[PDB]
């Protein structure tokens, strides 16, 4: 998850 | 009938009709719609992506708009979908139609105004403790408590606080968007990696102590995921400082009782996004006074007044609307 | 010691109160002291701090107590705090221009056409340093003219009227004589 | 007082925003006020142009709107403005983010439902006094129409006729573009002269029989000006067939008597568009039926009832807007 | 000649009345019968037509001129020339669907990578075509139903209740012939 | 004028 990075 | 407590159990699209004949505006709801849907319609225009897709989205967005009990959850929520689609689309804005990269003016306003280059300070030494102290709240706290905040605050929080958390989250963010596209500038490990010298869009980012990270833990779970972002010159305001403030504030205005945790909290994460070179303290000034002002406006509005006899919401038996003219202590001459 | 004129708004901006413009004055201060509080982080850190940066972050510590106090009382008003919120707030804000002449002269005596426009002219970061700057600034004199304004028509009312260790007969002798400072400029 | 006949004559905005405190909405005007001011800001923030002089503009188009008097005219004349702003921004759209050029739909459509080409039928046989018969309607009176209409629709027609021929006009103009983005097709002139073949947005247009009227009174005015044009495929809906058609609906609904006239006046428009091999005849359908759809809704809504006993607009001394339930000939059985 | 159950809306797409229906189906129609008007110009200007597009041209006038008188008595109804106007349409469907299919088989019978893309597939085209003449079909089937049913409940009323050289008998013969058969149809 | 062309 690419907003504000975590896993995808 | 608890009708305060319970959410909204019909399903037919034509009690939201009649109420949208109902219901009445002022300028403050003209300015508010007019500007959400056009930025709506603007990343419906924008955005490539097939069209098939994006009019499927948006029927299916329509009609989870229109259908009372989701209606009320996605409706409220709209701010945030603004703020998510908006932030996708300018990742897909044309490469020279955004302003040039500000690489000086960050460092400048932070050494004037708050002495030293506060990263730098608190970078200055490192250690693997430390590495994972500041990795908690940036890669999992941060992501973890938007949702957490909505459920503690619909449990525990009145009724109705929910949909200002979602307005105030959203407008926070939005403005954040604007402001990170209007005024573009080099997050702190540009200075020290490559130093003073002019940028452009045309170079990776760097992950800055999360590669340390992916050292430790064995993947490669940041580097990449950030050499190749498109908000590298994204780092003003804040928004990691002004979720917190805001996420902070909002635990402070319906719990009032252990305060002291979120301040810490607050301050947790700001000592972990200038450790990981990430952010200059302006940054997160700029953030958290943003994220200060849209709170004070949403709590003097919208927000209604915390009890503090009452456990959960659903012990909740009545919606009270803060009233700036009666509680001023320059009163009327009340006594 | 005597009275002067010293025209004050009776608004931030035009579009609210005074007290809620209080506590968001109060509210943006400390903030900005949480930076001296990270200062004293640089004790530990190893990054070799100088005498004036040490004199700054303590004084930002100093005043965020203080302001902290007065962030405490917004509601129910208490005009030996705000007396010595408002004159330790204009001290506080001499010393603010004080310092950032001081550090602003510290930074500038330390300091293929595609990619040349993506780039900000030299000219174009001096003007966002210098309207950034100032921006702080006259929100800073707005903040301060705000306190001000409050404390007197506190002043002007009924109620909020002003009538163990060293610590605290020093503490409060100096909201009493910080109070008579404020009565004889604003009064 | 003649409060009906007179114009606006106040200066302040706070009368402007106090009428937008008073003013209730439905639906028809939020989706209205929604959809219109989504295209004024997306094309503030597409349109290419120095970001001072967008600001410049649409800060004097904001203090236009607002003061009372220029308030009225250029509120109402608010679609027309959406129309020209977002014709000129999609002349600086991308070229390879719209749809495929169709040469082969219009033909299609014609020769099925209408018979044989009649732009050829029509463009057969060719002489200098036909050459200038098409001249006129398509070059001149096109463009010096719109105003003579709002003219004499404001001096001789009711008072408010022109709000809703504004309202009437900048619709009609704003689907037509949008249709044209949508669907775009090659002319007449491009079977005439390539044939059947696939097109490109790489072509430059051609001008037709104002070739021949270049040739004529030798200037170069046209040629030039047609072939670096960005509507090139923009044939369909006709947009001269739509515009003479709402003028002339509107001359027969203000002035029911001379009728025959603007009637003869379409015709003659119709002749010189597929003359000069500029659409064909299912262009000018499409065009045709959209305005008069457009002006149907408008006439029974919006516009008043005018009369007939009455000279000019400054002897109205009323204003009656049409009602559909009463009037139908289908009653309630009223006898 | 007797009874039929013949289904028919009282609206178009729900939210409108029939009259207002009828004044929009009979503007639509009159303006593509505007094209005959062109045809009989094709006579003048040199392209040779053939028979059949001299039929479906004269025929779109005959029509033309009805349809005008339909035009004109909307606020009015006359039962005669409603009647006369609904078969005639009836009439007028029969002959468009048969024309339709005569010219789409008088066509068919008679016919880097950016630039690639710029440019419709064959696939499109022929969509586009079948659809664009199919929503013809459709709309002009669904007019003669409003037509039909403007007729029907023009008849079952009070008022609206229908009771010089070989012109005029022609013509108001046709027309009490034609009331009949429509009633009969509807009635 | 280019729109809907008439001078410039």
């Amino acid at each position: 998850i690419v907003l504000x990075v975590f896993f995808p | 009938n608890c009708h305060v407590a319970d959410l909204e159990t019909s399903l037919d699209p034509h009690q939201t009709l009649l109420k949208v004949q109902k219901y009445k505006p002022a300028l403050s709801d003209w300015v508010h719609y007019i500007f959400l849907g056009s930025i709506m319609l603007f990343v419906f225009i924008t955005n490539p992506a097939p069209w098939i897709f994006k009019i499927l989205f948006y029927c299916f967005l329509g009609t989870l708009f229109i259908i009372p009990a989701t209606s009320q959850f996605f409706f409220n929520a709209l701010p945030i979908l603004t703020w998510v689609a908006l932030y996708f689309t300018s990742s897909y804005f044309p490469d020279d139609r955004r302003p040039p990269i500000t690489v000086k003016v960050l460092p400048a306003v932070e050494t004037i105004l708050y002495g030293d280059n506060l990263s730098d300070i608190l970078a200055t030494s490192t250690n693997s403790f430390l590495d994972i102290l500041a990795w908690l709240p940036y890669g999992l706290f941060h992501f973890g408590a938007p949702f957490v905040v909505a459920a503690i605050l619909f449990v525990f929080g009145p009724p109705t606080v929910l949909q200002g958390y979602a307005f105030a989250f959203g407008y926070m963010n939005l403005f954040g968007v604007i402001m990170q596209n209007v005024f573009p500038a080099a997050p702190p490990w540009y200075k020290i990696l490559y130093g003073l010298q002019s940028a452009n869009y045309d170079m990776h980012g760097s992950p800055g102590g999360l590669a340390r990270i992916d050292k430790l833990l064995g993947i490669n779970m940041y580097t990449t995921a950030f050499s190749n972002s498109s908000v590298i010159f994204g780092a003003f305001p804040s928004l990691h400082s002004g979720c917190a403030t805001m996420e902070a504030l909002f635990f402070c205005y319906c719990f009032p009782k252990l305060k002291p945790l979120f301040i810490a909290y607050v301050c947790w994460l700001w000592w972990s996004t200038m450790y990981l070179t990430h952010h200059y303290f302006v940054d997160l000034m700029a953030g958290s006074v943003l994220s200060y002002v849209i709170f004070q406006y949403t709590k003097y509005t919208h927000l209604p007044i915390v009890d503090t006899s009452l456990f959960c919401r659903w012990s909740y038996t009545s919606i009270e609307k803060y009233d700036i003219s009666k509680s001023d202590p320059l009163a009327a001459d009340s006594n | 010691m005597r009275s002067s004129l010293l025209t004050l708004p009776k608004s931030f901006l035009g579009f609210m109160p005074l007290y809620l413009a209080v506590e968001i004055v109060l509210g943006i201060s400390i903030l900005n002291k949480c930076s001296g509080a990270y200062g004293i982080l640089a004790l530990f850190t190893g990054h070799p701090l100088d005498f004036m940066q040490w004199i700054a972050y303590l004084w930002s510590v100093f005043t965020l107590i203080v302001f902290s106090q007065g962030l405490y009382l917004i509601h129910k008003p208490n005009l030996l705090v705000f007396s010595q919120i408002c004159v330790l707030y204009t001290i506080d804000t001499i010393s603010t221009c004080f310092f950032t002449l001081w550090f602003t002269t510290q930074w500038f005596t330390l300091e293929g056409i595609d990619i040349s426009k993506q780039s900000a002219t030299e000219s174009y970061e001096y003007t966002m340093t210098i309207l950034i700057t100032l921006v702080s600034l006259i929100f800073r004199f707005y903040f301060n003219f705000i306190l001000a304004s409050f404390v007197q028509e506190l002043l002007h009312h009924p109620k909020y009227l002003v009538d163990k260790p060293i610590w605290k007969r020093l503490w409060a002798k100096s909201q009493k004589g910080c109070y008579k400072l404020c009565k004889n400029l604003l009064e």
